[PDB]
C-alpha cells in the first residue's frame, strides 16, 4: 500500500 | 530478494505519451498497480491483485494518489521559484519502498528528485534527509522542523511497507515464482578479421540472469560485452552478450546461461 | 537547470527469428530525460502497422523508459528500424534490427 500523504516540498 | 516500490513522476506540461502525473507500483520488479489520470483512480495491472481483499483498499490508494497529484503541482511551482528557473517543462520525482533480503533483513528507501537530478535522500536509520544542493536544504529544514515527517516515513518503511510486501509476495506467488526457460541462439558475424559471437536469450523469467563464455570448456572473459536486460511484451525478458574471437574458432566457444529456470547453467553453441 | 539524458535503445525480436515466420519486433528505449520523446517503428522506411506503445516508467536515476512493439514477419530483404527523436540527441537516431536467422 502507498504511504499516506507526503508533505509538500 | 523481494521488493515493493512506488514511483511517482510529475511534469509541468504533458506531451504525447507523457501524462502530467503518474504513479506505478512494482512487486519484485513486476508492475502491479498504476494510476489512471483520466479517471483519477489507482488500477490493478496484474490479475492476482484480486486477492487483495481488504475493504476500501482501492479507494484508499486512489485518495493518496489524488492528494499526491495536487502536491506535485504545488511542488513544481515551488521549486521553479526556489531555483529561479525559467518556465518550461520541469519534472519532479519520488521513489520509495522496501526490500526483504535473503536473510530476512530489510531495507527501506525514500528518494526525491527534481528536474532529473537528486534532491533529497532519506536515511531511516538516522532520521535525516540528505540534501543534494542548497535549494533542497530548504525542504530538509522544513521537514526536519515539522518534526514528524521522518518518524512517520521510518515507521511506514519498517512496518507497513514490509507487511504489505509479504502479503503481495504471497498473493502473487504463482506468477512471481514461475520459471520460463529462455530460447537461446548463438550467432556469428565477421568484420575486420574478427568474428563476433552473439548469444541472445529470449523470453526468460524471472529477470535475474548471468551470461558468460567458455572457450574449450574454460572461462573466457577476454573481449566480452553484454547488453542490459530488457522486457518483452508478455512480461518476460531478453538479453544479449558478445565475445570477439578469431575467425575459424567459432566452434570452440559456448555461451553459458545462469538462470533460475536452469537448475544447472545451460551451455549453447553456434 | 534541467538534466538532459540521451536515450539508449535496443531493437530485438521476441523469439529467435526465422525468415517468413511471424514474430514480434521490440524497441526498448531507456535512460532518457526529460520524458518527452518520439519513438517510431519502421519497415523499409515506412511506418509499421499495429504498433503498440506501453506506458512509460522511470528508474531511480530519474530517467524514463518505454517499450514499443509490433508483430512482424521478417524476410531476408526487409529492413526494420526504430527511429527515436529526443531533445538530448543532436539529430534523430535510427536503430536497425539485426536480421539474425
Amino acid at each position: 500500500i502507498m504511504f499516506s500523504n507526503k508533505m509538500a516540498r | 530478494p523481494h521488493s515493493l516500490r512506488y514511483f511517482f513522476a510529475g511534469v509541468s506540461e504533458p506531451s504525447p505519451g507523457v501524462p502530467q502525473f503518474m504513479i506505478v507500483g512494482y512487486v519484485d520488479g513486476d508492475v502491479f498497480v498504476r494510476y489512471d489520470s483520466e479517471t483519477r483512480r489507482m488500477e490493478s495491472r496484474v490479475d492476482w491483485t484480486s486477492a487483495i481483499d481488504d475493504q476500501q483498499y482501492w479507494e484508499r490508494n486512489t485518495q493518496i494518489a489524488q492528494n499526491t497529484e495536487q502536491i506535485f503541482r504545488l511542488d513544481l511551482e515551488t521549486l521553479r521559484e526556489r531555483y529561479n528557473q525559467s518556465r518550461g517543462s520541469h519534472t519532479t520525482h519520488v521513489m520509495y519502498g522496501c526490500d526483504i533480503l535473503e536473510d530476512g533483513s530489510i531495507r527501506g528507501f525514500e528518494q526525491h528528485g527534481y528536474d532529473g537530478k537528486d534532491f533529497l535522500t532519506f536515511d531511516k536509520d538516522t532520521l535525516t534527509y540528505t540534501a543534494a544542493d542548497a535549494g533542497a536544504q530548504i525542504t530538509k529544514r522544513k521537514w526536519e522542523q515539522e518534526g514528524t515527517v521522518a518518524e512517520r516515513m521510518k515507521y511506514y518503511l519498517e512496518n507497513t511497507c514490509i507487511e504489505w510486501l509479504r502479503k503481495y509476495v504471497s498473493y502473487g506467488k504463482d506468477v512471481l515464482e514461475r520459471r520460463e526457460r529462455p530460447e537461446v541462439r548463438v550467432s556469428g558475424m565477421e568484420a575486420d578479421k574478427i568474428l563476433t559471437l552473439s548469444c541472445r536469450a529470449h523470453g526468460f523469467y524471472p529477470q535475474p540472469i548471468s551470461i558468460s563464455w567458455l572457450k574449450d570448456g574454460m572461462v573466457q572473459e577476454q573481449e566480452t560485452r553484454r547488453g542490459s536486460t530488457v522486457p518483452n511484451s508478455d512480461g518476460t525478458y531478453h538479453i544479449w552478450a558478445t565475445i570477439d574471437v578469431l575467425p575459424g574458432d567459432g566452434d570452440k566457444y559456448q555461451c553459458r546461461v545462469e538462470h533460475a529456470s536452469l537448475p544447472q547453467p545451460g551451455l549453447f553453441s553456434w | 537547470g534541467q538534466a538532459k539524458a540521451a536515450p539508449k535503445v535496443q531493437v530485438y525480436s521476441r523469439h529467435p527469428a526465422t525468415a517468413g515466420t511471424e514474430n514480434i519486433l521490440n524497441c526498448y528505449v531507456e535512460g532518457f530525460h526529460p520524458p518527452k520523446i518520439d519513438i517510431a517503428l519502421l519497415k523499409n522506411g515506412e511506418p509499421m502497422k499495429d504498433v503498440k506503445y506501453n506506458d512509460m516508467s522511470f528508474g531511480d536515476d530519474w530517467t524514463f523508459q518505454r517499450l514499443v512493439y509490433a508483430p512482424f514477419t521478417p524476410t531476408k530483404s526487409d529492413v526494420y528500424t526504430c527511429r527515436v527523436d529526443h531533445e538530448a540527441f543532436t539529430e534523430p537516431q535510427s536503430f536497425r534490427w539485426e536480421p539474425d536467422f
